[PDB]
């Protein structure tokens, strides 16, 4: 199969600008046959353009594609409110038919760093034999951000899940939330439980935790 | 211009056999390929294979030996059989029609898609806790299958709150977890309440101090 690889992976722009997507093929598509899709959450796939640079019908103009051969590329010359949103490419050229990876198109604004919250496993939660502890952060743009737990500060691994939202519509900031998981043998066992949070619009790590007990 | 339904179970077991039909109200049912295509969570699209209302098909040859297209011309339905599935199949599964009979196979009408997850477990509604800290008060969801979970919050006298916020699903061990928090500025609690296929449940979260 042909495979094909899309760039960047993610792009923040804002309302307004311009927007230059790639979508490179490591072998060369016959006679240009190669299509652009939009895609938003909880829907289907919708056909932008067809054949690398015709347009489909009801497509803004503000929407072009070019290329041919191996290097096929998507302009969308002023990013409007409805755009942001992930692009896929597919080429049909040769079977099997194929896909690339994606690229999502985000909003940017101003770093804005998160709230902390802690939370201790509930009793009836600890009566059932496990235990989660949840760290939670709110309001954060940029999206990257690193969550550390350390219990009685030895750095702990593996037994922990994170879950992001979608960049929120009011102010296009971002949450995320995280869970560790313990026995109730083990949660017993130990005392100060903590959550380090690092993220660019903080200057240095803040961190968060609680005694077992006072509570 | 053409409507596409699809319809078929969605939670199944490991080696069990995937089953999905999609009909087609619209123009003509005659000389299209008729496609089937997947994209798991997270990650994007593949094609699967496709048909014609004469029979012959063409597959993505990293699932040839695994799967069957067929074609009913006597109702205008296609389907799609997928056997010895194994948590990798879990996915959105969308049927699809390329606009003209003799050009590109790109597609210009999609379905709506059906959810299939595969898994050992077997359905079941979430168990709830609270999360008071120890203002900002959550909800925990746990234990629950298929992946369809509904959150609503409300005030002990009976009126919706609406500085809310809710996060995707984890999955840990053939099962679900999803938590959602409320942002909150007498009444001595407030009410968590999530909507799921095997039944609704409540539990009330106590206000810290
Ligand atoms: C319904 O409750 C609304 C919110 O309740 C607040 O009340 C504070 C006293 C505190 O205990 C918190 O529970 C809540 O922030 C309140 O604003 C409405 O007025 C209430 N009743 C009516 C008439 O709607």
């Amino acid at each position: 199969e042909i495979v094909l690889t899309q760039s960047p992976a993610t792009l923040s722009l804002s309302p307004g600008e311009r927007a230059t997507l790639s979508c490179g093929a490591s072998q060369s598509v016959s006679s240009n046959y190669l299509a652009w899709y939009q895609q938003k959450p909880g829907q289907a796939p919708r056909l932008l353009i067809y054949d690398a640079s015709s347009r489909a019908t009801g497509i803004p103009d503000r929407f072009s594609g070019s290329g041919s051969g191996t290097d096929f590329t998507l302009t969308i010359s002023r990013l409007e409110p409805e755009d942001f949103a992930v692009y896929y490419c597919q080429q049909y050229g040769s079977s099997p038919l194929t896909f690339g990876g994606g690229t999502k198109v985000e909003i940017k604004r101003t770093v804005a760093a998160p709230s902390v919250f802690i939370f201790p496993p509930s009793d009836e939660q600890l009566k059932s034999g496990t235990a989660s502890v949840v760290c939670l952060l709110n309001n954060f743009y940029p999206r990257e951000a690193k969550v550390q737990w350390k219990v009685d500060n030895a750095l702990q691994s593996g037994n922990s899940q994170e879950s992001v939202t979608e960049q929120d519509s009011k102010d296009s900031t971002y949450s995320l939330s995280s869970t560790l998981t313990l026995s109730k043998a083990d949660y017993e066992k130990h005392k100060v439980y903590a959550c380090e949070v690092t993220h660019q619009g903080l200057s240095s790590p803040v961190t968060k935790s609680f005694n077992r007990g006072e509570c | 211009e053409v409507q596409l339904q699809q319809w078929g179970a969605g939670l199944l077991k490991p080696s069990e056999t995937l089953s999905l039909t999609c009909a087609v109200y619209g123009g003509s049912f005659s000389d299209y390929y008729w496609s089937w295509i997947r994209q798991p969570p997270g990650k994007g699209l593949e094609w699967i294979g496709e048909i014609n209302h004469s029979g012959s098909t063409n597959y993505n040859p990293s699932l040839k030996s695994r799967v069957t297209i067929s074609v009913d011309t006597s109702k205008n339905q296609f389907s799609l059989k997928l056997s010895s599935v194994t948590a990798a199949d879990t996915a959105v599964y969308y049927c699809a029609r390329p606009p003209h009979d003799t050009s590109g196979h790109y597609w210009n009408y999609w379905g709506q898609g059906t959810l299939v997850t595969v898994s050992s477990g077997s359905a079941s509604a979430p168990t709830l806790f609270p999360l008071v800290s120890c203002v900002a008060v959550g909800c925990l969801a746990q234990d629950f299958l298929p992946d369809s979970i509904t959150f609503s919050w409300k005030y002990k006298n009976n009126s919706d709150i609406s500085s809310t916020r809710g996060f995707p699903s984890v999955l840990r061990g053939g099962k679900y977890a999803a938590t959602s928090q409320v942002l909150l500025p007498t009444d001595e609690h407030v009410v968590c309440k999530v909507q799921h296929p095997n039944g609704n449940k409540e539990k009330n979260v106590p206000l810290p101090v």
